[PDB]
């Protein structure tokens, strides 16, 4: 297991391999941290969090 | 839902519920986003008008929207349930709020190596409860287990299309039933759910031998895209 294969590359969502290298991204509604890794919501009721 | 447990406060925010004239549900749907439902193409056939309930999640104790556009793919064939998707534009937006919130969509190669390959997703609904019974009052949902492609083959008297995939329990009396067509399969990465199937088919509830059957999402995430514009 190496980039992606290895706990998703560290991503917070979707994880990509460009240039042998981890590329992180996020789903529609969340911004991608300056850490290039975590997503961070931008509203309330972001998809897929449960409203607990 | 057979088997399974009740959707506690907040759980299942992005199920919606297709009604009939005389308000009674008898299809699911996910929410993904405020303008759009996702559901089974072969739920439009069981109701000549319909409405999308969300939020509820007791169909005793009380947002009802109008469709204004039903998207249909155009190959859903009757005969052997393939392309089982459709894609419903609201006449109003959703407001999000407790118990109402959009799943997320994946983008497909991500999907397909992480999301597919984890070891179960979660199906929802307000279907019946035993085989034959009455449709649920109360919204329940199941962890079912990925199914290998060749296993679910093996064990399905009908074929299973590369736009479909199996999830559930051999011989655990556990599935979704009639009723819950058309509403989510999600899957969880790291305390997000993401659509990964709709509830399609399968023969009979919960059977030995038997798996439920699902519309592949990443098979259409293009599709469900340009849908959405
Ligand atoms: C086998 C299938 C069927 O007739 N098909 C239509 C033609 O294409 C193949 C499937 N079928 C017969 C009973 C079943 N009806 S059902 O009880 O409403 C139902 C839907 C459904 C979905 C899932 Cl995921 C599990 C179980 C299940 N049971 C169903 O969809």
């Amino acid at each position: 297991r190496k980039l992606c294969s290895l706990d998703n590359g560290d991503c917070d969502q979707f994880c990509h391999e460009e240039q042998n290298s981890v590329v992180c991204s996020c789903a529609r509604g969340y911004t991608l941290a300056d850490n290039g890794k975590a997503c961070i919501p931008t509203g309330p009721y972001p998809c897929g969090k449960q409203t607990l | 839902i057979v088997g399974g447990q009740e959707c506690k406060d907040g759980e299942c925010p992005w199920q919606a519920l297709l009604i009939n004239e005389e308000n009674e549900g008898f299809c699911g749907g996910t929410i993904l986003s405020e303008f759009y439902i996702l559901t089974a193409a072969h739920c439009l056939y069981q109701a000549k008008r319909f409405k999308v309930r969300v939020g509820d999640r007791n169909t005793e104790q009380e947002a009802v929207h109008e469709v204004e556009v039903v998207i249909k793919h155009n190959r859903f064939t009757k005969e052997t349930y393939d392309f089982d998707i459709a894609v419903l534009r609201l006449k109003t937006p959703i407001t999000f709020r407790m118990n109402v919130a959009p799943a997320c969509l994946p983008e497909r190669d991500w999907a397909e190596s992480t999301l597919m390959t984890q070891k179960t997703g979660i199906v929802s609904g307000f279907g019946r409860t035993h085989e034959k019974g009455r449709q649920s009052t109360r919204l329940k949902m199941l962890e079912v287990p990925y199914v290998d492609r060749n296993s679910c083959k093996l064990s399905s008297s009908f074929i299973i299309t590369q736009n479909m995939f199996c999830a559930g329990y051999d011989t655990k009396q556990e599935d979704a039933c009639q009723g819950d067509s058309g509403g989510p399969h999600v899957t969880r990465f790291k305390d997000t759910y993401f659509v990964t199937g709709i509830v399609s088919w399968g023969e009979g509830c919960a059977r030995k031998g038997k798996y439920g059957i699902y519309t592949k999402v990443t098979a259409f995430l293009k599709w469900i895209d340009r849908s959405m514009k």
